[PDB]
């Protein structure tokens, strides 16, 4: 299949709501492409920038990692946060494994093993809000599988009652999707950003468009 | 959604204390006006005492969230979600683990105690539901202590199970009662690692790696014995290969359409190899007599026709000489009609093997029979200690190592047996 | 891990017993245990703990009454 083809270039939009015509012409002021080292250097030099991660062409290469985001408007203590996240991971992993076994024809056990092997966490500097993006490193999937999984995840979010599960924002499984780059400002006049976790100190693990099969 | 009145009843049930501004709550301003609680008893969310701040309700994702004004850590957040059934959610979660499956036979298979089991006159699904309750969240755990609710969940599981799967698909894995042994390299899967192999049969005994090692005198003297049986003599140079292949093909899981006869004289260890093989296999190995091969199996009852179901190998011996007048010779029609891949869902892969001391005679012969005749013979002509070794069965794993090595040499390249039309 | 130098700690919440590691809670796992459950379930547990009911390979249920096994 892909074999040698492995995505390593990071495609970035520098402003939300880019015009389509500028995108088709690769406007240097709205569309750019870095590497891992180039991207971290660009972030380090400019701390006030607004960078947003997305793909460029979906009709040729559409191999990405499995991404969802969560947002409760309620601060929680540490231990309940750990229990909530563990229940979150077990539920989501079991559900997507069932979907892959049923519709994708994959095997359940290796899916759960790869997905429970490694995962990354983020956090928000807000004291009244708890938002985080999780990305699974050793799981790869196309766009159509994700939009099919959209309906499954939405009934799962409706069905469960754990506080972390009910905030699964299902709209991020759409065509030409974009996700905020971690450690980068969202609004030009907003100080709320995302922070890393001690388990992972590398930005390559925080970008879903980076594909590296081991 | 549900009517607003049911929602008010649910939120009132959530809070132990009464509500003084209940009358002020309406269908259009139920997310703005604060609610004041008569704090005569501690609230169920957090014990504390006499909260001084009103709470509030928010509607997201078809759920009502209760949050206390002021510091958030004072009172725990509560959510009334998913106006609907809870037992359906539990049934969905249980089915999501792929612990219960449906087969074309009409029955169900359940994964309990690291084993796939199917049985139609006991409630296995309820046992599974009771057992798996630990993996579910805490609030779902106390819901499964009532047998009636377990019956409801079992009914939901039965309804939502439409597709059918087929078991026993990989012929390259030999099951145990506590795992599966593999033929590619010879290492033993145990526990959930063997779950992906839908095996419904077992050998009947444990597998232990301590006896499955190579540096020991036991299998050294085992090759001593087999060289006493099959020495590396030129006369055996043609035999050995095929002989070894046959033994390794005793382990194969695919259908067998080729016969295999062993010719020899009396007191020639031919019956001893039966014991060496049966000790190595277990309950899967089966014996047969001369009653069925010379009689029509499609006429009248035949318990053997039902019995070979998922048998691994079948052995036929003590055949009387068919050259005697009045002795009813074998019926080749039978030997045609067991060589099929199925003899009414009679999944059959048992290798037919025969030890005989007489030259077979056939009523009628064509190309078809000789295309599937294979012959092997043994060359030597007493050690009673190995007999005790076999009876107490310490020589299993040392022997399966030889079968695995022979399978590596011959059967891993291809699953095929080469017959010898010559006789 | 190795010996959990930070001592553990216990708590009760909604009738559930919770165990968590002090210091850095992320260095261990928080465990939850239900307290009692149903009363008839507890009676069944107590009866089963006496090893008075057994199941055979054949599918029979044998009980121990009046100094004799019966089925």
């Amino acid at each position: 299949d892909a074999a040698i083809r492995g995505n390593d270039v990071i495609f970035v939009l520098k402003t939300i709501g880019v015009p389509s015509a500028c995108r088709q012409n690769e406007d240097p002021r709205f569309v750019e492409a870095f590497k891992c080292d180039e991207l971290e250097r660009y972030i380090d030099n400019n701390p006030e920038c607004t960078l947003f991660e997305s793909l460029r062409d979906e009709e040729a290469y559409s191999i990405v990692r499995i991404f969802m985001d969560v947002d409760l408007d309620a601060c929680l203590d540490e231990i309940d946060y750990l229990t909530a996240i563990q229940d979150f991971i077990i539920e989501v992993s079991n559900c997507v494994a069932r979907f892959a076994f049923t519709e994708c024809g994959a095997i359940h056990e290796n899916v759960i093993k790869s997905m429970r092997s490694n995962f990354s966490l983020t956090k928000s500097t807000n004291r009244d809000k708890t938002s985080f993006h999780i990305i699974f490193l050793d799981t790869y999937t196309t766009m159509d599988t994700l939009i099919a999984m959209k309906r499954t995840l939405l009934e799962l979010s409706r069905s469960s009652e754990n506080p972390l599960t009910r905030s699964i924002d299902t709209a991020v499984y759409r065509r030409k999707t974009t996700l905020r780059v971690v450690g980068t400002r969202k609004n030009p006049n907003c100080d709320t950003i995302h922070v890393m976790q001690p388990p992972h100190d590398n930005i390559e693990d925080y970008l879903f468009t980076y594909v590296d099969m081991n | 959604f549900i009517s607003f009145e049911d929602a008010i009843k649910r939120v009132s049930k959530i809070f132990i204390n009464s509500i003084i501004n209940f009358n002020d709550l309406d269908e259009n301003n139920f997310t703005t006006v604060p609610l004041v609680i008569d704090y005569v008893t501690p609230c169920a969310l957090c014990k504390k005492r006499s909260h001084k701040h009103p709470h509030q309700l928010s509607l997201e994702n078809g759920a009502i969230r209760i949050y206390k004004t002021g510091n958030p850590h004072s009172c725990k957040v509560k959510i009334v979600p998913l106006d609907g059934n809870k037992l359906f959610n539990i049934a969905q979660r249980i089915l999501d683990t792929n612990s219960v499956l449906l087969t074309e036979r009409g029955d169900h298979i359940v994964w309990i105690n690291n084993s796939w089991k199917f049985n139609s006159e006991e409630p296995l699904i309820t046992k599974l539901i009771l057992s798996i309750r630990h993996q579910l969240p805490k609030e779902y755990s106390s819901e499964l202590l009532c047998p009636r609710k377990r019956k409801t969940v079992e009914a939901n599981i039965r309804d939502m199970l439409v597709d059918s799967v087929e078991t026993d698909t990989y012929p390259d894995k030999l099951p145990f009662k506590n795992g599966v042994l593999d033929l590619v390299d010879g290492m033993f899967y145990s526990g959930d690692d063997a779950k992906k192999y839908t095996c419904t049969v077992s050998t009947g005994f444990k597998f232990d790696d301590t006896k499955f090692v190579e540096d020991s005198p036991e299998m050294e003297e085992l090759m001593n014995i087999i060289n006493d049986i099959q020495p590396l003599t030129d006369e055996n140079k043609k035999n050995r290969e095929l002989y070894e292949k046959t033994l390794s093909s005793c382990l194969c899981g695919a259908t067998k359409g080729c016969l295999t006869f062993f010719f020899g004289e009396t007191a020639t260890g031919k019956s001893t190899t039966k014991r060496l093989l049966k000790s190595a296999i277990g309950d899967l190995f089966v014996e047969t007599g001369q009653t069925i091969l010379t009689d029509v199996l499609d006429k009248g009852p035949n318990p053997f026709i039902a019995n070979m179901h998922l048998k691994r190998s079948v052995f036929c011996s003590e055949l009387p000489d068919f050259a005697c007048s009045g002795s009813k010779k074998i019926r080749s029609d039978n030997i045609k009609k067991l060589t099929e891949p199925c003899v009414i869902n009679n999944r059959n892969h048992a290798t037919i093997i025969i030890d005989t001391n007489y030259k077979p005679v056939f009523d009628r012969i064509d190309n078809a029979l000789m295309r599937r005749i294979a012959v092997v013979r043994f060359r030597t002509h007493l050690d009673e200690g190995l007999d005790g070794k076999i009876q107490n069965n310490r020589y299993r794993f040392a022997f399966l190592y030889l079968l695995v090595k022979w399978y590596k040499k011959y059967h891993i390249p291809i699953m095929k047996l080469y017959p010898t039309p010559e006789e």
